[PDB]
RNA sequence: AGGGCUACACACGUGCUACAAUGGCGCAUACAAAGAGAAGCGACCUCGCGAGAGCAAGCGGACCUCAUAAAGUGCGUCGUAGUCCGGAUUGGAGUCUGCAACUCGACUCCAUGAAGUCGGAAUCGCUAGUAAUCGUGGAUCAGAAUGCCACGGUGAAUACGU
RNA sequence: CGCGGGGUGGAGCAGCCUGGUAGCUCGUCGGGCUCAUAACCCGAAGAUCGUCGGUUCAAAUCCGGCCCCCGCAACCA
RNA sequence: UGCCUGGCGGCCGUAGCGCGGUGGUCCCACCUGACCCCAUGCCGAACUCAGAAGUGAAACGCCGUAGCGCCGAUGGUAGUGUGGGGUCUCCCCAUGCGAGAGUAGGGAACUGCCAGGCAU
RNA sequence: CCGACUUACCAACCCGAUGCAAACUGCGAAUACCGGAGAAUGUUAUCACGGGAGACACACGGCGGGUGCUAACGUCCGUC
RNA sequence: CCUCCUAAAGAGUAACGGAGGAGCACGAAGGUUGGCUAAUCCUGGUCGGACAUCAGGAGGUUAGUGCAAUGGCAUAAGCCAGCUUGACUGCGAGCGUGACGGCGCGAGCAGGUGCGAAAGCAGGUCAUAGUGAUCCGGUGGUUCUGAAUGGAAGGGCCAUC
């Protein structure tokens, strides 16, 4: 995993020394990549589930955990316990390796979108990046019978708290929003 | 480590950098906050002139009279 | 000054282009009339896929030019398959006329490419150079015709009977 | 009871035995007729053939069961 | 005999919670690597396996702490058996029983078991 | 149209206080109830199975409470 | 017929008293082994409102529970995956229980079975509801009888409509 690579080998010590911490799992340690997607429902022959899996399987190549309608309640309706949003926790170093590309270099994706900001990670360091468009892998075909827009990226992180986030997220590299 | 799926995660060895090591970055621009254009560069030129016509090596100082030609 | 006149959901009157194999597709090939033109029409030249571009004779009009009629013919070609018709739409590039082509232009071009497979009830025009069809030219016109006006090709069925 | 018979576009009717097709009429929404209106004529729209399943190029139709009605069944100490 | 971790406890909010401080080969976590058992409605994060260094940070023991939760007197007080009265589904009086809440105040825990380290 | 420099203005969660309950409890007597050990008294009362029944139409009164107007020489139950 | 109260701290308790429901659902929604933990609000967010999904936090059971209500629960009883069919037959110590009919509950015995390394478990469903006495007839089994004898009907016994 070569980012990660980058981090034992120079943010670590870079991160600890200027923030002062006194032991290694005192410092910042960025954890457990995790996504959503939220499907449309799944529609009354579940094809936008198709669509679930598919999607997923542009930046994950498993299945989904596939996430499920617990308690259904107001507008978008019924089943109560029906499949609905296409999670994925992911392969630790592999997840890390991903994390190579994975919000780094994801920028000819972007578009802008609503995370990536540097003051609006959460009060405890949690934050959830919907990227919309698809980071390309470089097989054949560019005909996916595309839903256009998906991926809630859950990065999860030893952080508890603001400072410890934007250790990550930003002077981490890669930056977030300019 | 469950051995049975996800078929492919690695494989170019992740070669993106700038332009040139397979496919794009370029500049510290690279976050990319808005759409495309797809429609400024090369008719906008640099320059603000939408395509007079087929170059004239002659190119003279004034005005003209097109069907009289004298 | 900028919008609007030009919207669009929908219904109606008119003309357009076609639905094909008499045909469509390619090359080659033949014979029109009538017109308009100086601040206009504008060859030949050399470029350009094309529109056009630029250089410039010439014209003052039976002189030059707009302007090469086209369908038709001749051979190849497609083989009834929404196609090799039709090509509207729509993306991009391009030419152009002009204070200015976005609302709202004309035109080239490349790509893509829909409806239409003879059309209820109803319903119009037509007797002869007429009907049908092919193309030409001009007035309005800075630009901008599918229409208007006129021009000529090829050129018919039939009206028994009131 | 056992038997027979029915279960059609909003509504009311066509197709039914070797079958081939969702028809007709009202009601709809637009057209046509006449100077105009009226009615008249017309185009279009509007369905799983109550249900499931067996077959042929063919099931609305023929077969069982499901589900639903209805006629008869002088049957239940 | 003492100090400390851990397993198994007794008892089971005076035991808990917050708050603040402390500790690492003795053991315990996190912890790295998962080849092989095994395992993820997907995911070595979990479960599982191989294991040092890192590290006491987070966890967890430990220590201080009353903010909180909690226990909680004494007295009085309501209610009540029975017995007697005035009357109303209302109390007094006799004598027994006598709360709940609040108050003073207590209170961050005592305790058995084997093992392991350390002190001795 | 976003949002906020800008609170001038509203009532939810929350906070403190205060009250209420047949079908509310983080709390709880008196008494009644079961079983046990012992003292006393009690013409064995009681307890088994047999002969014979009458009975199942009860009201006011204290005590507790449903209905009722905390009406009824009401009504229905519990207790005495 | 079931649940709460009246109903007076055993419990039975009455009224055209007060308030709700049931007349099954069940082939896993039962068994067993193995594992796992809610409601709710907030912080951030690809479009959903932070009020369908996501991560985190606070919360600490207020959720869940096939179907009322009451009790229940975290060993979960709830949520899930495998194997599985103890929704076993014969019995049944002892009892709560009802005038009776009758209803309920149960360790163990004996057999045969499934899960589990195993101790262990299971004789349905977390509990209380989901029903119908006898007669007659009906189908099935039987090592029971089967009017002179032998067989048969018929009847008995058992299973079930």
């Amino acid at each position: 995993a070569k980012l990660h690579d980058y981090y034992k080998d120079e943010v670590v010590k870079k991160l600890m020394t200027e923030f002062n911490y006194n032991s290694v799992m005192q410092v910042p340690r960025v954890e457990k990549i995790t996504l959503n997607m939220g499907v449309g429902e799944a529609i009354a022959d579940k094809k936008l589930l198709d669509n679930a899996a598919a999607d997923l399987a542009a930046i994950s190549g498993q299945k989904p955990l596939i996430t499920k309608a617990r308690k259904s309640v107001a507008g978008f309706k019924i089943r109560q316990g029906y499949p609905i949003g296409c999670k994925v926790t992911l392969r630790g170093e592999r997840m890390w390796e991903f994390f190579e590309r994975l919000i780094t270099i994801a920028v000819p994706r972007i578009r802008d979108f609503r995370g990536l900001s540097a003051k609006s990670f959460d009060g405890r360091g949690n934050y959830s990046m919907g990227v919309r468009e698809q980071i390309i892998f470089p097989e054949i075909d560019y005909d996916k019978v595309d839903r256009v827009r998906g991926l809630d990226i859950t990065i999860t992180t030893t952080a508890k708290s603001d400072e410890e986030g934007r250790a990550l997220l930003a002077a981490f590299d890669f930056p977030f929003r300019k | 480590m469950k051995k049975d799926i996800h078929p492919k995660y690695e494989e170019i060895t992740a070669s993106c950098s700038c332009g040139n090591v397979m496919k794009i970055r370029s500049t510290v621009g690279h976050d990319l906050n808005l759409d495309v254009c797809s429609k400024c560069h090369p008719f906008f030129t640099g320059k603000q002139r939408d395509v007079a016509t087929g170059g004239r090596v002659d190119r003279f100082n004034k005005r003209f009279n097109i069907p009289g030609s004298k």
